[PDB]
């Protein structure tokens, strides 16, 4: 039975986007909590996003894995589109990078492993994320990741991304592919241990210069196996990044030495290492 | 928005 706004008690504003509101809400019949993303119909029509919105609904409705934000339901009324989302109580990963500066090797290994597991599922369903970055990696109450923001995703272009995580093949060919998420994964891993993403500059253009050049440095304290793995992800040729299809996918990436002690079968059941 | 509504 299709839900209705009156079925819920809306509580605190969790956040706002350019054209959205996300509020915490309790379903009255079940007492379940949801983050409900609310969209003004008018704004969406003034910018020709009716397909774009449907694609985000469709893509998220194919995601039933513990490391992605679940879409439980959608509904509408006269002015709004409503998206029933699982509630990620602890916010963006970016917040913890800023709070503690950078991760020790245990926390790096753990959260990287979860992202790898996430990408293995997403690419297994033929979906490119295209905007993977710590802003878009939420954390639930148990401190497990919850990847979100699927408006820009691609189901097996266009020009999307965030400058610091965009892959070279985007700025050179306008054609993203599964391997483009592995580039972003390379940048995220570097950001976890270094404290900053690897391609840094004053403005978007100079950042773009460094990516096509592969102009970046490792600091001396970078964990050696983490650096080795990044070097096998920050690779210009998108057919040569570890984990991509042309290198037989996620098996060889999950077998990299940085993940030696990882148990991939119950990562989502393990208690994450505390972030200090 | 025709058949938007979805559950699940
Ligand atoms: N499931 C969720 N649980 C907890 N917080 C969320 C959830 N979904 C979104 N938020 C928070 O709400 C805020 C806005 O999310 P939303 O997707 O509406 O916009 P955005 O992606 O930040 O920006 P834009 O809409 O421009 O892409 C973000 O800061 C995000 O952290």
């Amino acid at each position: 039975r299709k839900k209705r706004p009156e079925d819920f008690k809306f509580g605190k504003i969790l956040g706002e986007g350019s054209f959205s509101t996300v509020v915490l809400a309790r379903e009255l019949a079940t007492s379940r909590e949801y983050a409900i993303k609310i969209l003004e119909k008018r704004h969406i029509i003034k910018e020709n996003k009716v397909p774009y919105v449907t694609r985000e609904r469709d893509v998220m409705s194919r995601l039933d894995h513990p490391f992605f934000v679940k879409l439980y339901f959608t509904f509408q009324d006269d002015e709004k589109l409503y998206f029933g989302l699982s509630y990620a109580k602890n916010g963006e990963l970016l917040k913890y990078i800023r709070k503690i500066g950078s991760f020790d090797e245990t926390c790096t290994r753990f959260y990287t492993a979860e992202i790898v597991s996430a990408l293995e599922y997403l690419h297994g369903k033929g979906i490119i994320h295209r905007d993977l970055k710590p802003e878009n990696i939420l954390l639930n109450e148990d401190m497990h990741i919850q990847i979100t923001d699927f408006g820009t995703a691609k189901v097996l272009n266009s020009f999307v991304g965030t400058a610091q995580y965009v892959s070279p093949e985007l700025l050179t060919e306008k054609s993203a592919c599964k391997s483009s998420d592995l580039w972003a994964l390379g940048c995220i891993i570097y950001q976890l241990v270094a404290g900053l993403p690897p391609f840094r500059a004053g403005n978007e253009g100079l950042i773009f210069a460094k990516i096509i050049k592969l102009e970046y440095d490792f600091p001396e304290k970078f964990f050696p196996k983490a650096r080795d793995l990044v070097e096998k992800l920050l690779v210009l040729d998108a057919t040569k990044r570890l984990g991509c299809e042309e290198m037989e996918g996620y098996g060889p990436l999950k077998a990299h030495p940085f993940f030696e002690s990882v148990t991939w079968e119950n990562l989502h059941q393990q208690t994450p290492p505390k972030l200090t | 928005f025709p058949q938007f509504s979805y559950s699940a």
